Order: C-alpha cells, then structure tokens, then sequence
C-alpha cells in the first residue's frame, strides 16, 4: 500500500508532504532548504521557491502520487497529520474558510497536507491556519497551478 | 539537517 500524503519531521517540527505528479511537495517554512532522507543517503530538492512557501524533492518510496484538480469545484476538503478530513469552501486562489471552525490544534502539524476537491484530486497545499482567539476558521494554501508551473 | 519521513496516509483508506 502506498500513501500520497507522507508525515514529515525535522530535528524541531513535524507537518506533512504530498506527493503530486512524481514530486513531493511540502512548506518552505517547514522543510527550508532541507534534504530529504532516503536509504541511499539524503536526497536534494528539485524544487526550492521561498516566495510560494513551497519545495519539492522526487517522490520517495512507499508513495504514489495524487492528480490535480480540473474541475475547478470550490468545495474543498482538507486532510491532517491524523488522518482528519475537514470540510473548507473556498473563497479565493489560495484562501478557503473551515465549515465548521476548529481548535488551531486540530489542524496543527498539517501544512504541507493536500486540500481535496470532492473527486479527491489536488486543489492545492495547505499552508498556514487563519484563526482568530485561538480557533482557526480558515485556511491559506498554495494552489496545484503553483506546484505545476514550477515544475517548468 | 535533514526531513524524514515518520509515517503515511493512504488517502482511499487503502488496507495491506
Ligand atoms: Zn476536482
């Protein structure tokens, strides 16, 4: 069994990464300029872009990847580090607001992770949690238009 | 430093 979404740590932070055509993708603010490990020794970024928040190194083993949207659909579903899927709609390129609001705990250690579109294909990269006291009510992502132009 | 990976989603809930 192969997983798309692989949880992802550092010496001071875990998040998520998410395989999407043949790269695995994660935050630059998670994963800097980071290799990532491999049992033939550490592997280099083939992508690396601060201003996005995003970087990418081939998709590792035990991974299959995910597909991209192309329906264009505004009902998005977001999936955490623990397996979580919360219902976000979309307000913009890279803005979606939670169906029902959750302690910013919920969604912590989940950047990196994918939002779903309702065919479970690629809407973009969840980036950072918007919350207000404490209770995050939307989500800033990247979206696949990104992750595919910088594979150019 | 460098990333690894701790653990796996299978997004279709996919068994071994
Ligand atoms: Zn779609």
């Amino acid at each position: 069994v192969e997983g798309e979404v692989q949880i992802v740590s550092t010496a001071t932070q875990t998040f998520l990464a998410t395989c999407i055509n043949g790269v695995c993708w994660t935050v630059y603010h998670g994963a800097g300029t980071r290799t990532i490990a491999s049992p033939k020794g550490p592997v280099i970024q083939m992508y690396t872009n601060v201003d996005q928040d995003l970087v990418g190194w081939p998709a590792p083993q035990g991974s299959r990847s995910l597909t991209p949207c192309t329906c264009g659909s505004s009902d998005l579903y977001l999936v955490t580090r623990h397996a979580d899927v919360i219902p976000v709609r979309r307000r913009g390129d890279s803005r979606g607001s939670l169906l029902s609001p959750r302690p910013i705990s919920y969604l912590k250690g989940s950047s990196g992770g994918p939002l779903l579109c309702p065919t479970g294909h690629a809407v973009g990269l969840f980036r950072a949690a918007v919350c207000t006291r404490g209770v995050a009510k939307a989500v800033d992502f990247i979206p696949v238009e990104n992750l595919e132009t910088t594979m150019r | 430093g460098s990333v690894v990976i701790v653990g796996r989603i299978v997004l279709s809930g996919k068994p071994a």
